[PDB]
């Protein structure tokens, strides 16, 4: 008999930190006997650079297509009015200097030799401003703007069509537009309210920039490793040691640190595996329940998904899912069917429900009684061949019309 | 990559310093990504910040529709 | 060109240390050698494993393709084709499968003005499937996705409360087909 919007946070990865290491730098670095005998070994360095460079371009690349879904910059109308809606706190903010809304902003505060971190291609102010454009196509075109030609269309009109796409009718909604209004504020102010005060609420990209700083940790301490040598530094052996063995317990160092090398380049591989499979996740969720509604249930949020609301964070993204939950049930007597003069009558979209004394039809997700009619019932055979009929009179809609 | 040339057409980005290109004021499609917003493209070569796209600001209004 | 790697030896061919080297250090060097080719296979072999699960990954999102929107009708948004999907054509290609997606893509919008709903004889009047749009001077019923102006009638629309609770409605009539039937 009633319902609720509830908003929820969903949080996937899409990128790391683009790292650039080289082998002749790491391993020795300005040996110049190192670097003569690192030559014999092959094509490792280059391999490993190739390697690098590819998952670099590959996350620059999926960076690009989980955001830049729309060729269209469009911008937010002066006017902040929506039929009473508050959009205030995913909207940006023109009086911070990075154009980011609070939300993005509170995300942002929440999180905290050789090798180099590659500044990444999509910087923080494109991307919000992608992530604006985003938010402005989907509150003044809804669906339309991601399907061609960007469409005006009123946020209530966009409502109901949604609420007929989940399987809702358009009465509901403008006979208690202020209560859902206020619900919706209700529940941002909620779940912003969580978001201040959980500091797990983030723990996703917590993990994977705690990862990879300790991977580059390992790294960088796997250098003050001896390796079965002496020291872990070469000009002690090369100047104290004689070359033939010295020679012997550099190859052996340097082995050691290329075996490292190795393993970390997998590591980072099958990392960099993981999170293309997340960016993927995160794009097909892009691609379905954001520019457009999804049929799905429970896939980008627990309910009836209505719309989601994308949100730029710091190597990922975090998704404002606002879903339709009912509540407030109540106990019904239903039949099957309805037997009227030896014919027996279907529901084309209701269902037969029964207070005690009295027969309606009403919604599947929401409680409407009505007048059992012949428009809202088709007649398919007569009333025996089914199982648990009640009796009960139609009413016509025309013979009043005809009977005086 | 993260050195500064001061110390060795010039435009200093975040990840460093282009040497060769110059800098345009005017910004078009990307070709050659380069990083930190600002990619280099052949037209002699230009350095330039990176376009989104053509910009489109829709007419929202409380009782206006453009049906297909 | 990793079989002409050295390895720290003095040469690249195995017969070349076995007949020019002392075998108590020459077993030594054939063992260094072994390793560092056990070493580069391994690495060759995790790299093929890694290169194996991405395209197991891409294969099962063709597969996926496949079964979703060639067999069938998928509803999912630029899923498998930019706009609103209507079908896919698969064709062979060497080591991948290409599609031929085909979608429908609106054009040439106009301006219109709508009302959430029309208020006749005090009652609200809200359309099942369509949506009223005005031209100016008359108001009319069409789908969301073309432009087919209509009669109101109340067989396309249904009735369900009053008009004073909702909030930016317009007063219009609606035609209704009996009225003539019975007049004559
Ligand atoms: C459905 O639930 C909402 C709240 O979940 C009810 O709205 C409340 O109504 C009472 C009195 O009508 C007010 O005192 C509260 O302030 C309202 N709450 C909110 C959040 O607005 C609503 O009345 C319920 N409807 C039915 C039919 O039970
Ligand atoms: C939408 O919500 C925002 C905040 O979420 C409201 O802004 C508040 O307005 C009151 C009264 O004007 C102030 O006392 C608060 O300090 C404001 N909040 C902040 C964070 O500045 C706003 O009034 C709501 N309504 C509209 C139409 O924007
Ligand atoms: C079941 O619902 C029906 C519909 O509201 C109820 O019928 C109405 O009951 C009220 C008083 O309870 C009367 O004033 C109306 O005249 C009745 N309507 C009609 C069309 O007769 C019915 O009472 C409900 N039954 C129970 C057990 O709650
Ligand atoms: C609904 O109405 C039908 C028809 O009036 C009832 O069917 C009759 O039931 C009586 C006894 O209940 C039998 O003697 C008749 O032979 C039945 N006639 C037919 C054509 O089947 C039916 O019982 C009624 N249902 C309920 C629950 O009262
Ligand atoms: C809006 O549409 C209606 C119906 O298509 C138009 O009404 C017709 O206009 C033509 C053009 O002069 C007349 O020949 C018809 O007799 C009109 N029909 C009726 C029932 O009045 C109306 O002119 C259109 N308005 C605008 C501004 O384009
Ligand atoms: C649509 O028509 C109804 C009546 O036909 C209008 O309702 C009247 O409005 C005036 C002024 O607003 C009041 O003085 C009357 O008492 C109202 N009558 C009734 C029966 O409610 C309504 O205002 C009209 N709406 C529009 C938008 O023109
Ligand atoms: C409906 O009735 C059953 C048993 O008769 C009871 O367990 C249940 O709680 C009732 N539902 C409500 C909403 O009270
Ligand atoms: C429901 O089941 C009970 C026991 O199985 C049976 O007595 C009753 O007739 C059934 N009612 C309907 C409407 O099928
Ligand atoms: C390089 O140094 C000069 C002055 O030493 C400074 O103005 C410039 O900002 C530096 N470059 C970068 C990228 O910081
Ligand atoms: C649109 O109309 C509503 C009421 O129908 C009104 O509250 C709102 O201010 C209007 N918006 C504009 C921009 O005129
Ligand atoms: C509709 O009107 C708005 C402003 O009134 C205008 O910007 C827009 O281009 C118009 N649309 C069409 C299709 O003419």
């Amino acid at each position: 008999t009633n319902f609720t919007i509830s908003v929820t946070t969903e949080i996937l990865p899409v990128s790391m930190t683009k790292t650039s290491v080289d082998c002749t730098m790491y391993i020795c670095g300005d040996s110049t006997e190192c670097s003569n005998l690192l030559l014999q070994y092959g094509s490792f360095c280059t391999q490993l650079k190739r390697a690098l460079t590819g998952i670099a371009v590959e996350q620059d690349k999926n960076t690009q297509e989980v955001f830049a879904q729309v060729k269209q910059i469009y911008k937010t109308p002066p006017i902040k009015y929506f039929g009473g809606f508050n959009f205030s706190q995913i909207l940006p903010d023109p009086s911070k200097p990075s154009k980011r809304s609070p939300i993005e902003d509170l995300l942002f505060n929440k999180v905290t030799k050789g090798l180099t971190v590659l500044p990444p291609l999509l910087t923080d102010e494109m991307i919000a401003q992608y992530t604006s454009a985003l938010l402005a196509g989907t509150i003044t075109s809804g669906w339309t703007f991601g399907a061609g030609p960007a469409l005006q269309i009123p946020f209530p009109m966009q409502m109901a069509y949604r609420f007929n796409g989940i399987g809702v009718t358009q009465n509901v909604l403008y006979e208690n537009q202020k209560l859902i209004a206020n619900q919706f504020n209700s529940a941002i102010g909620k779940i912003q309210d969580s978001l201040s005060s959980t500091p797990s609420a983030l723990g996703k990209l917590q993990d994977v920039v705690n990862h990879n700083a300790q991977a580059l940790n390992t790294l960088v301490k796997q250098l003050s490793s001896k390796f079965g040598a002496i020291s872990s530094v070469l000009n002690d052996i090369f100047s104290r040691l004689d070359p033939p063995e010295a020679e012997v317990q550099i190859d052996r160092l340097i082995t050691g640190r290329l075996q490292s090398l190795q393993t970390y380049v997998t590591q980072q591989l099958i990392r960099a595996a993981e999170i293309r499979a997340s960016a993927n996740l995160a794009a097909t969720k892009m691609s379905e329940c954001v520019l457009g509604q999804s049929k799905r249930v429970d896939f980008c949020g627990k309910g009836y998904h209505l719309m989601s609301f994308p949100q730029s964070a710091p190597h990922g993204v975090v998704f404002l899912h606002v879903t339709y939950v009912p509540a407030q049930e109540k106990n019904f007597t239903t039949a099957p069917a309805i037997c009227h003069d030896g014919k027996a009558h279907f529901p084309r979209e209701g269902v037969f429900v029964s207070n005690g004394t009295h027969w309606f039809v009403t919604q599947r997700n929401f409680y409407e009684p009505q007048i059992i009619t012949t428009d809202n019932t088709f007649v398919s055979g007569n009333c025996d061949v089914v199982i648990g009929i009640v009796n009960n009179t139609v009413y016509d809609p025309l013979q009043p019309e005809l009977d005086s | 990559q993260g050195v500064n040339c001061t110390e060795v057409n010039v435009f200093q980005t975040r990840a460093g310093c282009l040497i060769g290109a110059e800098y345009v004021n005017n910004s078009y499609e990307c070709d050659i990504p380069i990083g930190a917003g600002i990619c280099a493209s052949y037209q002699s070569i230009i350095a330039y910040t990176m376009s989104l796209g053509a910009e489109n600001s829709v007419a929202y209004s409380n009782n206006s529709i453009a049906i297909p």
